[PDB]
């Protein structure tokens, strides 16, 4: 139903990331928000109607600090003419490939992985298996074809990279499921029933470069009212 | 607010200037010559329509009642068209618009209307 | 029972002009699948077929097509409505509006239609109230039936009046639009848009055909909306 | 406009009443003129001068100033002192009918005789 | 030099309900914007949100927003960050009611102010009796919500490119994303949108499975296209299920 | 206004429409009325009932409305289904002149007989 | 954009319902009465002429054809009076313009109109 | 609108013109072909002529027409060459009543032959 | 500023094109036959009165002054028609509007028109 | 001078072809010096009222120039009866316009594309 998480952010909107030392450093000019945007306002489990005020609050907040983000962030210099096809790469070799495998297929195994393996119940060997799979299924994609090579609305090429997003997005969820070890929130595992807080009480953080996966501290200490000291899950 | 406020309008508190009984009574003259040119015109009708007619078109108009109702036509529209011309002068600029020049002009419109009320009443009868 | 189909393609860089081309695909007798379904499933096959599709629930109004000459939603209408004995199953796109590929309509003129109401709130500015605006449940229950429009187009593109003058009719779409905005207790300005739509060809050119209603997936009467705003006119400039 | 006046704005209404106004004006004089140097009246005299082409000619024109001007005029007083739509509609609908007619009738008879 | 190039102070990919609110924000500071969207700003999964937006918004019944505060804080299992849980209980009644003076249709008490309905998980001082400061329209709450903003985006005359597919940011020899180029669906072409600001809301991703309820167009394109730029992703490994 | 039309606004030709309509079935009316009352139809009863004031004055009456009602709703038909300009134009002066002529020719009969 | 978009506009794909079919036939009613009442015009012209105009109009009206063509008429004249009476009560707000009173409005007009057409025929007749 | 000439815009009056000219135009075209055919003209065949019911609804539309025509024209040239408001008001008035009553003496004169 | 400044509107200094003498001679012709129409009505009406009616428009026609009247109106209104139909003929878009074709129609215009006074006048006389 | 609205800003210049283009030729030379509309009658009789050749080829040029999309505002703004119509034809600007202009086109354009809107 939900996705939890995302790209990490501050209250403001701003895209955080770690660099070489764990501290948080704005990544300049790119921002989020809504559901997309981790902005850790739901946790491990999400309440029914936060969803809404969310998206509206902080997309408000996002627009109203452009101007102080844009200051801070300072002149950005532009973008070098091999960037924008080191960025198209993809659709280029999605538009070259006529003999590749079917893509309709690898989304329907993937999918089947995903939920078999990577749903309301997890585990160990189980998840180990389902990172397995979705390796050999992503090496497979790497050679999907494009049947319909059309240029006027080609709805073809939109769903095959939708599937290649798709796929990231598995990989990245897998990987950070048969991460932590513990059974918090949505999250719950058949091996680790236990919701730990001596060393689990933190988000989880997936470096996409190495595909590795890392621990972040939470914000516990708010402004305006003293904080809330974590507690026994309740009925 | 379940009941809407109430609103003074009892016309029989409210006093009027003579300005504007003449245009009251304009309006009303206006309707009732509205009305009497279709009469006189079905009775024209009747009259033109041959010798017969003519005759009977004449002893209707014979009449004291019908006398009654064409001499109330005929001062109704003498009314309507003196008050209607005083009002067009004022609007060209023939007649100051002060309260003095239009009581001056009210009162020289109704006598007026009286004169050219006797003068056809003496026709009709 | 293998399902045949008769759908409308077309392809502005190899074609000349639009042709029906058929297709079969066979579906398991237990489960009753909506229209949405068999495309996708076709489009598995024939990835060159092109149609819209967000929700899949029927509650944005994207896959606005024309099935069996009745306009409606591929998603929320199963096969045994289209589904007959000895007939193909026709799949066309919306009439009126132009065509982009093999079942996408152009939208532009719905949008611009739309949008020459200025749907949206009008307040001038004073007696503002300390919180949000009050109106009462009466004002609200004003509003039913009238801000559920998802805007599919499925009302205009069946209505002859929309296909003879699109860019001048507003729409039952578009009516709708205007009614709410001129009966919602908010806007203090009812006055500005009725001037504007007091045109010989904005509203008055709905002659009662009622096929917006019969082909409403929502469910709404843009017929009762236009006779409102009628009245509305008639009341205040005559 | 108001869609349901003969009539396109206030400047109209007010010329249009002005100039049929005066055009009636004319047509009153010319009949009480009639009238008054008539002396006796017979049908003789009545047909004699209800056979002249000037008279039927300025009785029709007359009639046709009397529809426009009435028609302004009952609009007014109607939107005055009728606050209905459906009463207010009727009432003029029911006073434009019936001047059509006088207009249609004063026509029957002025090419009777 | 060989690939079109459209310069705009912010680029907002998506037009979903954070989506076109944060653009409708930046726009009226007085920032060129640009509005992408897969498809029609209408369309967005936020179509389909019925259950309403939860703000103290006192109007049912009086409180304050950090019952508010801690029952988030409760459901979420002690992981959000609590600085940001209390910014957002602490702002949403002041946006729920510039929302409302948008034009959003809110039922409507006796008195005339804003409904709201007792919904599970809202508990009143720290956990006490229920509460229902729940506020939505009648069942289209999210519908009315996004044609809302999308009639204010229009009133304020956005830059919107509908139907345009976000390929993949772009950034420079600095690291710092320069823009995002994307692709036209409708006639196939491909542009470079340059914006100081190259704002993501694509959304959600549930389509990774073989049973969502997110529609077809959830397919985590943002998520995808920071991971490649180089974004870390946090807390993927939880996700709210429905059995 | 589109400057071609019989008509101001869409709430002139509306309530035009209606109260020419509402004439037009008050005619209908009597005519049928007459039409089968009649019994048996012969020269000298169809004389006597066009030979009445009140049966020529409602027929010019009808002919007048009738020239409004179906000016108003040819120009509808017409900007509805004739896109080119031309010829839309050149068969709305048609249709107007033979109305005109409808009514001219109404006249010429009644005041004939 | 070298050639323009085309446009589905296959009217014999579409379907309409019968509150559709009402329109589309008042409207071919309207302009069918607008020939008929020239021609009906015309034929009252020759009957009032005179005493052998009006004959020749009586032998015109006993053609087989002219009877066809005279029904034929006051059949399409009936059915526009009726559906424009019927359009006019749902404007005015004598009937509900929900999809199932439109229907039963538009299958009494055809009944009532089918009636019409059959008491004029036996007048033509 | 001006309020005081027989148009309602720019293009309604310059439709309008053109189409009464069209009329006017036709009208004098069946004059010239009847007085040029005619040969010797005599009362006899002055009457013939202007007995038959074509002839005589023909020239009532023209007048018509021509009312209407000369109302634009005068209108404009009035405009053009009178700067006083009162005289070009009166001016204007005096020509709309005598083109009325141009097209009630055709009249007059065409039901009275 | 106590009087106003003057302005060079002495039109016996400017210079007309011959399209300028063609509109301006239009617009005289169309006066001339707006009056003419009343003329003709009137002489129209005189002739159908009756026999001795039609004896004394002949009479009135029989007249060498009348006669130069009749053949003016003529003239004129023929003139009028003509350059009438040739603006219409422009403004349709019959008629290229450059400076040399609008010569090219006012000569052609004038010769038409002095054909059409000829033709008349052989009639009138 | 040009009017457009703001959606759909293209990338760099707007995009208009030769043709395009060549339909402005003949249009805004204009000089400016009066020399057309102190020659015409129409001025002469109501300045105030009638626009003039000059001013009617300004609004022509900027009528169907395809850079502005307002064109049905400019349209309503000049569609009144002293506006535009007071043009016989008297083709005097021609005469005398010393850029060799057609003002008379102009107005015959601005009188088809009122007619083809308002009619
Ligand atoms: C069935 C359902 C019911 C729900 N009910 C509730 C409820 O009752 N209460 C509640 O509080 N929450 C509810 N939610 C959750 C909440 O409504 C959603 O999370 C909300 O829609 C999120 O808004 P968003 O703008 O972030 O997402 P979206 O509205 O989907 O925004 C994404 C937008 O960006 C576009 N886009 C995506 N990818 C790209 C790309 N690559 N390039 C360009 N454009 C792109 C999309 O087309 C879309 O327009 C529900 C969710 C679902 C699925
Ligand atoms: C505005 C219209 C102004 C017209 C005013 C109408 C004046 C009416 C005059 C009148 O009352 O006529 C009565 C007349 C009485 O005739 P009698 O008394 O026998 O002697 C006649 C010799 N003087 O009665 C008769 O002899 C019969 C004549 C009937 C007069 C009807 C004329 C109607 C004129 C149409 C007006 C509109
Ligand atoms: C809207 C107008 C509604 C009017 C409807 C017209 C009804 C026509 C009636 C008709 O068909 O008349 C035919 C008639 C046949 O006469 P016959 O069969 O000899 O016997 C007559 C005794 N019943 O033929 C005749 O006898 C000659 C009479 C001709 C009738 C013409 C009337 C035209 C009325 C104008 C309508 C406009
Ligand atoms: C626009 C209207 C166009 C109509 C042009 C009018 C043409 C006038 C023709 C004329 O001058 O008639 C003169 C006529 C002289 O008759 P006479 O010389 O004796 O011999 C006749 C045998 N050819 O005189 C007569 O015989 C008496 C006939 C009088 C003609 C009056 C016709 C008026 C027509 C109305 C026009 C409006
Ligand atoms: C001959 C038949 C006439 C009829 C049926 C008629 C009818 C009417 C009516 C009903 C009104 C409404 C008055 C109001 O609203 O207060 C009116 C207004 C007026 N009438 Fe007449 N009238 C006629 C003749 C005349 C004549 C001959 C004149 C000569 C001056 C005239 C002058 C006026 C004026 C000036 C007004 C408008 C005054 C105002 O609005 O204040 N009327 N007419
Ligand atoms: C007597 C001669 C009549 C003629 C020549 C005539 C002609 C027409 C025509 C051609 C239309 C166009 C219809 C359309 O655009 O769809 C029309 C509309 C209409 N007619 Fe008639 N008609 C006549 C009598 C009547 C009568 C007696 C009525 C009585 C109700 C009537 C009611 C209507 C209505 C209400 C409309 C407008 C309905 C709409 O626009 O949806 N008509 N007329
Ligand atoms: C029959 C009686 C007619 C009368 C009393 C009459 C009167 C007038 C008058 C006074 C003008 C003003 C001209 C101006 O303002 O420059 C005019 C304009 C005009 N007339 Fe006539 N006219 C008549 C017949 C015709 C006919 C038969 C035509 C055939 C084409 C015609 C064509 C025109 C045109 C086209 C104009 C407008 C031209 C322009 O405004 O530049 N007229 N009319
Ligand atoms: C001079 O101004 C006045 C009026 O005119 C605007 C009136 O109306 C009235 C009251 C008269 C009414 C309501 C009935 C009018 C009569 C008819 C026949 C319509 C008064 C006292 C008045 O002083
Ligand atoms: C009820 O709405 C409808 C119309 O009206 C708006 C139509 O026009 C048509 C198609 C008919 C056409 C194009 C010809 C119309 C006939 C004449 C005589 C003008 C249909 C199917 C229709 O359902
Ligand atoms: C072709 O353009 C012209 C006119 O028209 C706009 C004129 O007016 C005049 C001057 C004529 C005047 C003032 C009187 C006009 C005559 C009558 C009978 C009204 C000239 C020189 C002219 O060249
Ligand atoms: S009311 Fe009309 S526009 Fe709205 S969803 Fe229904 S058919 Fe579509
Ligand atoms: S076109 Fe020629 S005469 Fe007219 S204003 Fe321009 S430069 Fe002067
Ligand atoms: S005409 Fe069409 S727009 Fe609606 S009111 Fe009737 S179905
Ligand atoms: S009237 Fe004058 S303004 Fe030009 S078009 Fe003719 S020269
Ligand atoms: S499936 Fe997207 S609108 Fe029905
Ligand atoms: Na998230």
């Amino acid at each position: 139903h939900y996705m939890m998480g995302g790209i990490p952010t501050k209250v403001t909107g701003q895209a955080l990331t770690v660099n070489e030392k764990g501290e948080d450093v704005v990544v300049p000019g790119l921002f989020a928000v809504g559901e997309i945007a981790c902005v850790s306002v739901h946790g491990a489990n999400r309440l029914g109607g936060n969803s809404l005020l969310d998206l509206v609050v902080f997309g408000r907040a996002a627009g109203l600090h452009l101007q102080e983000s844009i200051a801070e962030q300072g002149a950005l210099r532009d973008a070098s003419e091999s960037d924008v096809e080191a960025s198209l790469d993809r659709l280029n070799r999605w538009n070259n490939n006529r003999n590749g495998e079917d893509p309709v297929a690898i989304r329907k195994a993937l999918q089947e992985c995903m939920q078999h393996n990577f749903s309301v119940f997890r585990e160990g060997d189980a998840m180990a298996k389902g990172l397995e799979q979705l390796k050999v299924i992503r090496e497979r994609l790497k050679n999907a074809r494009l049947d319909d090579t059309s240029s006027e609305f080609n709805t073809q090429r939109v769903e095959c990279l939708e599937l290649d997003n798709l796929m990231e997005t598995a990989y990245a969820t897998a990987v950070s499921a048969n991460f932590r070890t513990e059974s918090r929130g949505a999250h719950s595992r058949f091996d680790f029933p236990d919701r730990d807080d001596e060393n689990w009480l933190c988000h989880s953080l997936y470096l996409p470069e190495s595909e590795s996966m890392t621990r972040r501290s939470v914000n516990m200490e708010p402004k305006l009212r003293p904080a809330f000291p974590p507690k026994i899950r309740t009925y | 607010v379940k009941k809407q406020r109430p609103v003074n309008l009892d016309l029989q508190t409210i006093r009027f200037p003579i300005t504007a009984i003449a245009s009251i009574l304009h309006r009303v003259s206006g309707v009732i010559t509205f009305v009497a040119v279709g009469i006189l015109l079905w009775l024209l009708g009747t009259s033109l329509s041959s010798p017969e007619g003519f005759e009977q078109a004449s002893a209707i108009m014979g009449s004291f009642f019908v006398k009654f109702i064409m001499w109330g036509i005929l001062t109704a529209l003498a009314y309507h068209v003196v008050v209607g011309i005083r009002h067009m002068m004022m609007d060209f600029g023939y007649l100051e618009e002060t309260f003095e020049a239009g009581k001056r002009s009210a009162k020289i419109s109704f006598v007026i209307t009286v004169v050219l009320s006797l003068l056809a009443g003496v026709l009709v009868w | 029972m293998r399902l045949e189909f008769s759908i409308y393609r077309y392809n502005p860089d190899v074609d000349d002009a639009p042709r029906m081309q058929d297709y079969t695909l066979e579906a398991d007798e237990g489960r009753d699948m909506m229209l949405l379904d068999a495309l996708i499933q076709l489009k598995e096959k024939d990835p060159s077929l092109s149609f819209r599709r967000s929700c899949r629930e029927g509650v944005c109004g994207s896959d606005g097509l024309n099935m069996n000459g009745k306009n409606g939603l591929a998603c929320i209408t199963p096969i045994s409505a289209l589904n007959q004995p000895g007939k193909k199953i026709v799949i066309r796109p919306l009439p009126g509006l132009p065509v982009i590929r093999d079942l996408v309509v152009d939208m532009g003129q719905f949008y611009a239609q739309y949008e020459k109401i200025k749907p949206y709130l009008l307040n001038n500015g004073q007696n503002p109230p300390a919180r949000e605006h009050l109106q009462m449940p009466e004002q609200r229950e004003k509003l039913d039936g009238l801000y559920e429009c998802i805007l599919c187009a499925c009302c205009s593109t069946s209505c002859p009046s929309f296909w003879w003058n699109p860019d001048k009719f507003i729409g039952p779409a578009g009516l709708l639009a205007a009614y709410r905005f001129l009966i919602d207790s908010r806007d203090t300005e009812t006055d500005s848009r009725l001037d504007g739509l007091s045109d010989a060809f904005s509203v008055f050119r709905c002659h009662s055909i009622m096929n917006c209603v019969s082909v409403c997936p929502k469910g709404l009467n843009p017929t009762r909306a236009i006779g409102h705003i009628k009245s509305m006119l008639l009341q205040r400039n005559a | 406009s108001n869609a349901s006046a003969l009539g396109r704005n206030g400047v109209h209404d007010f010329i249009l009443v002005r100039a049929t106004a005066i055009v009636l004006t004319l047509y009153i004089i010319y009949m009480v003129g009639f009238f008054a140097t008539s002396g006796e009246l017979t049908y003789e005299v009545w047909i004699g001068f209800f056979a002249s082409a000037f008279t039927k000619v300025f009785t029709l024109l007359a009639l046709f100033s009397i529809l426009i001007h009435a028609w302004i005029g009952m609009w007014q007083v109607l939107t005055d002192y009728v606050k209905p739509l459906a009463l207010r509609l009727m009432l003029q609908l029911v006073i434009v009918v019936a001047l059509v007619v006088y207009v249609i009738y004063g026509f029957v008879v002025v090419w009777g005789v | 030099m060989k690939l079109p190039v459209r310069e705009f102070d912010a680029v907002v990919i998506g037009a979903g309900g954070a989506g076109m609110r944060a653009a409708l924000q930046i726009s009226q500071s007085g920032q060129t914007c640009a509005l992408l969207s897969k498809v029609f700003p209408t369309r967005s999964h936020t179509v389909s949100a019925q259950g309403g937006i939860t703000v103290a918004l006192g109007n049912t019944h009086e409180d304050n927003w950090e019952w508010h505060m801690y029952d988030t804080v409760k459901g979420s299992d002690y992981i959000g960050d609590q600085d940001a849980i209390e910014y957002m209980c602490k702002t949403g009644p002041e946006a729920i009611l510039e929302l409302e003076h948008m034009g959003l249709p809110f039922s409507r008490l006796d008195d005339g102010r804003i409904y709201q309905r007792p919904f599970g998980g809202q508990s009143k001082n720290f956990g006490g009796e229920q509460a229902a400061r729940t506020a939505a329209a009648a069942d289209r709450t999210g519908h009315a919500l996004l044609h809302t903003l999308y009639q204010q985006n229009l009133k304020n005359h956005t830059t919107i490119f509908s139907e345009w597919y976000a390929l993949d940011l772009v950034k420079n020899q600095d690291g710092a994303v320069v823009g995002c180029t994307a692709l036209c669906i409708e006639t196939g072409e491909v542009v470079y949108f340059k914006a100081r600001a190259t704002v993501l809301a694509t959304g959600g991703a549930g389509r990774i499975y073989q049973s969502t309820t997110n529609a077809h167009i959830n397919t985590g394109d943002g998520v995808g296209m920071a991971i490649r730029a180089g974004v870390p992703v946090q807390d993927m490994e939880m996700w709210q299920f429905h059995p």
